[PDB]
């Protein structure tokens, strides 16, 4: 292969149960999700983020 | 079993339940700009279903 | 006041049904045509305008 | 647009006004003459930029 | 969540930082959102 290529475990896509179709639960729900996976990816990784709430 | 008496209250099975054929689909959101602002946008259909 | 795929589909439907059912005069919508039309409110507003028309004409 | 920068209930239209004329008037001073040129666009300007200064600030 | 297997050029912790940029800009826009 002229362009080395490497196997990565892609990035976790957001799905919800019921898919509500207006953006009040969505935001609510995915806001919760990007918290959880942010910190997630913090205990994973030896970073630190800003502005988590 | 932990399983209750057929009895026991409750005892409906679709009393919270929501087909997707009814989820309020987004619409125009018709803004209003004061009572003299004529030349105003007055929609706002972004991501509307319909027209 | 709310919008939900069965509202919108019924919706469309009952429009096309009814446009279908008058192509072949299946229809009698005499009441809807005369209250849109409203021809009483047709001689009233007629003469609000000749009233609006002599104002203007005799004010010079 | 200066009519748009005539309203006061929208902040981000009045903003996107303001930053076209901005973009307008930018190079040089043939632009400003011919946007001065209308009277009503004048008269718009002359009216509303002051009370744009003290606009929502108490 | 839904995990998928994917290759590409970059290497796993190239892909966390991205993922990590992204998902911050997107909660600063929720947060800002409200």
């Amino acid at each position: 292969s002229s362009t080395p290529l490497n196997w990565v475990q892609g990035p976790a896509i957001f799905h919800m149960l019921t898919s509500p179709y207006t953006q009040d639960e969505i935001i609510n729900h995915e806001m919760n999700f990007l918290k959880g996976r942010l910190l997630e990816l913090q205990e994973i990784t030896g970073k630190k983020i800003t502005g988590v709430n | 079993s932990n399983i209750p008496d057929p009895t026991l209250p409750p005892t409906e099975m679709m009393t919270r339940f929501l087909h997707p054929n009814w989820y309020a689909l987004p619409t125009t959101v018709w803004l209003k700009y004061g009572n003299y602002n004529s030349w105003a946008p007055s929609f706002n259909e972004n991501g509307t279903v319909v027209d | 006041n709310n919008v939900t795929l069965k509202n919108l589909t019924a919706f469309q439907l009952l429009s096309q049904r009814e446009n279908i059912c008058e192509l072949l005069n299946l229809v009698e919508s005499t009441e809807r045509h005369n209250s849109i039309i409203n021809p009483e409110r047709q001689r009233m507003s007629l003469e609000e305008m000749k009233k609006m028309l002599d104002a203007l004409k005799n004010e010079r | 647009i200066v009519s748009f920068l005539l309203l006061e209930c929208d902040s981000e239209l009045i903003i996107a006004s303001l930053d076209f004329l901005y973009q307008y008037i930018l190079p040089g001073s043939q632009r400003i003459t011919e946007l001065f040129k209308s009277k009503e666009c004048s008269l718009i300007l002359e009216a509303t930029l002051p009370n744009l200064l003290s606009y929502n600030i108490a | 969540a839904v995990f998928d297997l994917m290759t590409s050029p970059f290497t796993q912790e190239e892909v966390l930082i991205k993922e990590i940029d992204f998902l911050k800009n997107k909660l600063l826009d929720l947060q800002s959102l409200q």
